[PDB]
């Protein structure tokens, strides 16, 4: 991937200014919540069966935490994602069998929750530089399927 | 198939927001034009592709009172679109997968403009509004 | 919607295959695993996944035999299906991603086997049809 | 992408027997058919308004061949495809701003002409590994979009 400057800067600023906590929650409540057949993939969780229970639960909490440090590492490598992501791509795939298309559901649960938290200043320009940066992360999670 | 509660959280949603029209309409397609840059060729004819450009204006009320339309008939969303799903498929040749880029933006606009009032469920609710706007849009296409 | 072109076309191929429950619906479900193996997960309690294994054979029979029911009330597929669809949804827990590759691997095997009789208009109507199908099965999901 | 030498050669012994002028007309034949909205893309080629008419277009014809050629080549590739496909891909997106998922409806309709045109010698397994090819076909073609 080749990235412009504003798309680089309009990627570390917003993510300067990211609680990774509570959009991490947020993004893989609305995953749990709009899509919920994802919910078998998390048996450990315990009940995630609505949202209220979703959005109270602790582990469901601690887990979306962890997806949002782990888009921190995906920006950190975000010339050599592909590579970077090579374990966690196969983990997904071999050890879990998450269909794909989940990708892209929590991409679009996450730019939702980055519109929400940061309202006006997600402009144009700065979502469709997320819109790219999930791009690649949907496609480096995605390429240990084939 | 939407349920009551998703028809009440819809039309909430929509009571919040239909009043900016233009505004959320021109932020979405422009939106959908930006991030999503494939989709700019069936724009091509306009000078200005921008969030502030008048003809995403004018096109944006379009789009989200065709909306409206459809949520003040939700219970009919085939009936009320299907006139424009006609148009979408044998004029303007959109290819179909083209309409969840839109509905992807809407969402992201709502929440954007409403973020209290687009909790999960509504956003849930929303989504399924809007696929069967877009299942029912591309059902003229073959 | 499926026209009546549609309509005769799917009764017509599958009048041709249905006589051959078993052997098609082993080949669809071996091909579905074999060639998408993401899928395999949901057979793992199966000991053999192969096209000979006895229960992909008795299994096989019944996805064909379902959608036979679904092609003689091929008018309403969603009465036809919406038990299997909770199934699928609740007690199995399928992700309803899975149910387009079955539909591939079942027009798959539609070629393979009635080539003449599966034209470009026959597959059209037969692709129409499964997703039909498949949205069906998708319904009670969300 | 990894093959396995069972992989490599179901690939290339089924490709010896590929008439690639008649498999990919009917290739094409079918996209156009079975999706239909595609035929926008192929304006130049007059009318492909309908099965018959698709079916008897010579310039379907000679694009259907044009393509499997490029399967071909995608196979002679089979080790380097992202890279030997990098020009196509960049004129699928940039000049002719194809959605992706025609990529794969045209792989399906690809597989579905094979298993015509090969009937029970399209086993299982010689199936999977044309799958993965058409795959790997699809993910090349889909990776100039970011
Ligand atoms: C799109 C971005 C996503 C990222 C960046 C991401 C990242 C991660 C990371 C970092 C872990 C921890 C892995 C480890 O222990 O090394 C993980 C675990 C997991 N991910 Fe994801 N993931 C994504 C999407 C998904 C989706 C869509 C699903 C299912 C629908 C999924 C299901 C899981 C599961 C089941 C685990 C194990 C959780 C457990 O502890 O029980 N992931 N993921
Ligand atoms: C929720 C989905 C959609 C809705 C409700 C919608 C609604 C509309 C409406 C009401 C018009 C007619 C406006 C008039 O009479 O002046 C229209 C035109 C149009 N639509 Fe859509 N549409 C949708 C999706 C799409 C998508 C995804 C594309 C392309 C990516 C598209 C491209 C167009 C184009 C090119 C026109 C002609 C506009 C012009 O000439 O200025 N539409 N649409
Ligand atoms: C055309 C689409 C489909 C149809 C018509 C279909 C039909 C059926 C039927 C009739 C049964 C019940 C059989 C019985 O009573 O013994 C069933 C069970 C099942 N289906 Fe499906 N199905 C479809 C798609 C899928 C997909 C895509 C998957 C997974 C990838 C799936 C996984 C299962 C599983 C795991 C069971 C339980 C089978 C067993 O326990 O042995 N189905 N399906
Ligand atoms: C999936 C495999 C596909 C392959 C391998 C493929 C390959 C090719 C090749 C080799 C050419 C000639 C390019 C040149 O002149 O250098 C071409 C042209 C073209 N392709 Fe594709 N293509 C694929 C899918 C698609 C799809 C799905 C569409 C549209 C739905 C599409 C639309 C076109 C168009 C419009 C041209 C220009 C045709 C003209 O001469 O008017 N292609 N493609």
């Amino acid at each position: 991937v080749k990235w412009t400057d504003s798309e680089r800067f309009a990627i570390t600023t917003l993510w300067a200014k990211v609680d990774v906590e509570r959009v991490g929650a947020q993004a893989l409540v609305r995953l749990l919540v709009v899509y919920p057949w994802t919910q078998r993939y998390f048996g450990a969780f315990g009940n995630i069966s609505d949202a209220a229970a979703i959005a109270g639960n602790a582990k469901v909490h601690a887990h979306g935490k962890t997806v949002l440090s782990s888009v921190g590492i995906a920006i950190a490598h975000m010339d050599d994602l592909a590579g970077a992501f090579t374990a966690l791509s196969a983990f997904h795939s071999e050890t879990l069998h998450v269909d794909p298309d989940n990708f892209e559901h929590f991409g679009d649960c996450l730019s939702i929750v980055l519109a929400a938290t940061f309202g006006t200043a997600y402009t144009p320009d700065v979502h469709a530089a997320w819109q790219k940066m999930i791009a690649v992360i949907i496609s480096a999670l995605s390429k240990e399927y084939h | 198939s939407l349920t009551s509660a998703d028809k009440s959280h819809v039309r909430s949603i929509w009571s919040k927001a239909g009043g900016s029209a233009e505004e959320i309409g021109a932020e979405a397609l422009g939106r959908m034009l930006e991030s999503f840059p494939n989709t700019k060729t069936y724009f091509d004819h306009y000078a200005d592709l921008s969030v502030s450009s008048a003809q995403v204006h004018t096109h944006g009320k379009k789009i989200i009172d065709a909306l409206t339309t459809a949520v003040n008939h939700i219970d009919d969303i085939t009936g009320a679109l299907s006139s424009l799903s006609t148009l979408h498929a044998q004029t303007l040749r959109v290819d179909p997968a083209n309409f969840k880029i839109l509905s992807h933006t809407i969402l992201v606009v709502l929440a954007l403009y409403f973020p209290a009032d687009f909790t999960p469920e509504v956003h849930l609710a929303c989504d399924k509004f809007l696929a069967n706007v877009s299942h029912a849009l591309a059902d003229n296409y073959r």
